[PDB]
């Protein structure tokens, strides 16, 4: 068969990822422009929401050194690739969990519906990549919302998970924080209620 | 906005390290027990951020000046980012972090007894040029002990992050230095089953790029997932 | 006083570097043009100073404390001094000097741009024990450019001076570190015609002597000229 | 044949040799006890003399970074091996050439006569080892006195040098410095008047 | 009392059999799932009991008399206990146990249909001498079927327990006999991943130590962790 | 790098370990002198205690063929390495689990405090090595006492265990047996409450 | 390490170099446009001078088949790389030694000062490459002027030569030819007063 060049092999980020990708957290001076956890400026169109979660290891212990990257469509269901701190909305962000409490937070807007390759619409979702010490190659998952049940029922992606019980691991639970619409999305790396992770 | 025009060659999960690699202790409790679910590529997975307009500082990529001069071996780390089809990946984001000459990281959690270097930070970023090239100026990091086995030492390395054209191509890896005896003893290195794959992570001494009477140079090329046009879709 | 009681195996001047090695530029004008004159060994050549009663300081052999802590890879340099017959050389003087982690020497004539380290002198001395063992505690020196060819760089190294039992065994050498890619490119290293001889100068990583979570260790054994009793003289 | 362990290969001392073996000269703080250029204390028996010289390269240029080691017998033709700063006399010493003037000096006494392995007397002499940048392996020589022509003429070692004109290269010339008896010994590493160097 | 004056070379857990080895059925439920936690050596770990003053009986090490004569192959099992540095381990306790010639153990739980031997016990102990030597006199044990796979048989073996200088050195192992065809088929033996390590468990026929017209001999040397003095600690 | 001789590989003790190291148990005649479970003689200084426990496999089943070795300081926190049946106290002992009940016992004294290499005191502890069928290489652990919480909280060793919940697995629960002070230390080889095992 | 394609190996020019690069000298018909020894036209600005010299071999014998190439800045210390026979000044020229007298001549203007890479001014000088039979790879050297002592004392290139006596070999001695300002620069390939040759 035909073989192309092999992709460069992945390596864990280690415990000090923060010094490189999350300066503040490393407890170090930051640069003029940093890629952080605020995708939307308050003047951005769409429903402003706060996302928060904890990451657990197979023993049910908090993973206090995780790093997360998110990719999502804007409110119209459009992916905004041109990253600029001037933009009201950026499709990309980064967050990490507290060395203390161990919770990450993200400030964005509820993404709009996007069609799959076959023209079938997918339920609103946030694409997430998880990085950390002990994770050789990052984990891919999706955050869906519990208040989009109608949509979730028909998602061609969610429909790909054989067992209905597993689909629920992908559904963030709506709440409110300081009077703001928040969604809690805990990731269980292993064991009971282990989160669905994808390959694409 | 982003367009679903591309398809990315499927990842070889046998080339990359697996999630469960027991010698690397922390991987036990941090690896899934269920199989990953494969999903068809959609616009969601085939698009990603473009950092062409991030406001990089003048010494973003110069670790000698971006933090007195640091103590240590002055080197330049350069290379090119290409895809599996060998096509250059222009205007892509390359990030790196590392310890000082003594293996001490400037991070609160680093308690190793090697002292901090008053003139050294350890962070850099660079956007590849039209040809997929990047370069950084720094000091060669020192190995350091870590709590794995009772006498484990990481080989000297630089941590790297590369974005590429989409989130399907984004990768974090580690650069190792040519000839380092610590390489083959590392459980993290060995997380990789294929020794051929390990070779891709070793930066080669590059005398051609060195600045005579000043600093040495290392060559590190990166290969991201092959990008192709959709067809008969 | 000293007594003419022993003979020393003749030096192999094809094993050691020759005087005229043109790639090493300075050797051209500082190498004799006439042949060395061989002379029989006498009390004059078979005796030497015994440093047993030199008043050695407490940190004479700890480069970490003899000059804050220095910046760089903490390592122990240890080994044994034996003769060609494999017999230990006890109570012998071992002296060393080296550059700092950046390749900078604490000498008025060193103007390389890498900075000095306020906590590092770079000199040590140690008297071998009853088993011929010596050990130093220092930091791994860095490579440095020098005025030979337009892009010449010395591999990291430690300078060594060993007394031995007489003036006939006295030697000045250099230790190189396992896997350094710079070794095969060095004109000085290359003054040595036999690759096998080069290997004798390469200190090996010794994980067994390392102090977990503290410092690495390198092993450097030294072979001095064999000492035998005179016979049928 | 029988092959033993090969001796560790020699390497040039390089230009910074002083830091390691001539502290003062590197211009660095010295230690309590240092091995230097004064082999005899005023009350040492024998005739107190001053030794001085310069070292030349193949171009007739001064080698200003040379390092020298000396080994000699006392006034009674005795080798004192037990090195001690308390001693009235030490047979071992070290010296180097000035970065400026490039002249070395030594304070000792004229060595007594010693016999060779065959029981034959050697003329009073001082054993020298020359080290420096550009020298891959140290050079061995001997210093004899011009005021010992009788002894010199019968020296079994001096006599090994085929050509008489070459023997001259090893004879120090008497002088007086500050009303003190001195001998000048110049070393010429290469070319016209090249000093005799030994192998043993 | 005991003093903290030594350090032991870290174990190579890739050399030793891993905990989880599925072909050896009982290991499934009897292996940890969490990683071992590495700790620094202290007086707790670097000390151990000295059995110098235990009151050893006259036939403690002679299985031919310590329990008529037993039926089976009369053999001497001897060797030396050294550390990884090759240094002898004097006055150390060596304990052993085995089945009879038919593969039957003198243990309540053994119901293998091969009969017990009225003159055979199967236990021995020996304190090593000044040079690390130990020796036992016994009969060669037979192989036996065990409940693993439907047709699993243990190769003939002698179980060994050795004390060493500390609890850090304490080890339990099994000796196998040179050329036994069952060796490479055993799941317990195969628990050991490196065939090279397997070789260390095979006692070699020692014709030089045999007693003509009496009994054969087997040589089995044991290597304990390397003991070193602490330095720059 | 430097390679030393490889240590002899470990093998499981097997189910018949008793005939070798626990004769009584094997149900065999013992010898004059045996190493058993009584570390202290009634007239031994320090607080006399009884130690007892059970060993569980990964399915929650009792491991009835287990063999244990203990190493501990005396009441003065001194290790008595000179093993002798005449001593009032021996730092070393052996025990096994009953084929019926599957419980092991030890008669000792609560150990005194010992300092780590860096001069820091460790909480009173008993060093344990566990051997059995199914166990390829012996497991190391420590037994701490729940009534030494103050010392325990400061132990440089206990402090090395990252997860606090994991530390609790090393703490023996004080109780009384026939009006005698006892501590119960159960070992869970696998699964829920798995005991911390060390490498050193 | 990284290895590039190897540079094509040098080879001596041979005795007939003239037929290819010095047609006139070869005593053959020249072509319309030729590259020769007149860098400056009468009306080219700067002090017009005549450069002359001889080349000596190791035996002190004249080298009559030498081919030289020169490169120098104009009177303004500017490098004129667009070679044109129309130009008033060309920074490049070629000359050779007479098969008879064995002297080469060049007609140019005294070069202006140029800065080294570090921003330091170099004394006025002409870059020369010497080719000839017996020379495997061309020799590089520089011609400096005796009437620029002040500048000479400060040249970063000149000061790179260790022994002062060697620097003098690079200085051309001003003279007058037909009432014209000249400078003589003899090249000594080997031996007594050997000319300094560069590597770059
Ligand atoms: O302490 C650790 O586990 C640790 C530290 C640094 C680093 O780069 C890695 I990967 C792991
Ligand atoms: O990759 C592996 O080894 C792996 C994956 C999943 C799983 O449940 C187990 I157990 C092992
Ligand atoms: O060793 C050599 O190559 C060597 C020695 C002496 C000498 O005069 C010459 I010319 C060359
Ligand atoms: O400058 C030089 O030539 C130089 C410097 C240092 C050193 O150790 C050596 I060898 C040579
Ligand atoms: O060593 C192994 O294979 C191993 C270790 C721990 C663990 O939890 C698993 I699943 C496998
Ligand atoms: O019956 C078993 O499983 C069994 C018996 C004896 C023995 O030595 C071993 I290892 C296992
Ligand atoms: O005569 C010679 O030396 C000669 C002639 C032609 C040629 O190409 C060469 I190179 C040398
Ligand atoms: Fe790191
Ligand atoms: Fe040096
Ligand atoms: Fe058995
Ligand atoms: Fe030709």
């Amino acid at each position: 068969p035909i073989e192309l060049l092999p992709e460069t092999p992945s390596q864990t980020a280690g415990p000090y990822v923060h010094i490189g990708l999350a300066l503040e957290a490393a407890g170090n001076p930051t640069r003029d422009q940093e890629i952080w956890n605020r995708l939307a400026k308050p003047d951005a169109p769409g429903e402003h929401i706060l996302l928060l979660g904890q990451v657990y290891d197979g023993n049910g212990h908090l993973v206090r050194d995780s790093f997360l990257e998110v990719w999502q469509a804007d409110a119209n269901g459009e992916y905004q690739d041109a990253y600029n701190l001037e933009n009201a909305f950026n499709s990309f962000g980064r967050t990490a969990t507290t060395f203390d409490a161990g919770e990450w937070t993200l400030h964005t807007v509820k993404p709009g519906v996007v069609n799959n390759a076959a023209g079938v619409p997918m339920a609103p979702h946030i694409n997430i990549s998880l990085f950390a010490r002990g994770i050789n190659i990052h984990l891919h998952t999706r955050l869906y919302f519990d208040d989009e049940a109608q949509a979730n029922a028909k998602c061609p992606v969610l429909n790909l998970i054989e067992q209905p019980q597993r689909r629920e691991t992908l559904i963030a639970k709506r709440c409110e924080v300081d009077g703001k619409t928040a969604y809690r999305f805990d990731i269980r790396i292993q064991g009971e209620g282990e989160t669905v992770f994808f390959d694409f | 906005p982003a367009q679903d025009n591309s398809r990315f060659v499927i990842r070889d999960r046998n080339w990359h390290p697996k999630a469960l690699t027991p010698d690397y202790k922390t991987s036990i409790a941090r690896s899934p027990r269920q199989a990953l679910v494969s999903i068809p590529q959609s616009i969601s997975e085939t698009t990603g951020p473009n950092f062409s307009h991030l406001g990089f500082g003048a010494h973003d990529h110069d670790l000698l000046l971006n933090f007195g001069l640091p103590i240590g071996e002055r080197i330049i780390v350069a290379g090119r980012v290409v895809d599996q089809y060998g096509k250059p990946v222009p205007n892509t984001l390359v990030e790196m972090w590392q310890a000082n000459a003594g293996g001490r990281y400037r991070h609160k959690n680093d308690r190793y007894l090697a002292p901090l270097d008053p003139n050294f930070g350890g962070v850099g970023r660079c956007l590849t040029d039209s040809d997929g090239y990047y370069s950084f100026r720094t000091i060669k990091p020192g190995p350091y002990p870590w709590r794995n086995g009772p006498n484990d030492w990481r080989p000297a390395h630089i941590h790297f992050g590369i974005s590429g054209p989409s989130i399907a191509t984004k990768l974090i890896t580690q650069l190792y230095f040519e000839g380092d005896p610590l390489i083959p003893m590392c459980p993290i290195v060995k997380s990789i089953a294929n020794p051929e794959a390990v070779q891709q992570l070793i930066a080669k001494l590059d005398m051609n790029n060195a600045n005579p009477m000043d600093c040495l140079a290392y060559r590190f090329d990166i290969v991201l997932r092959g990008q192709r046009k959709t067809h008969f879709e």
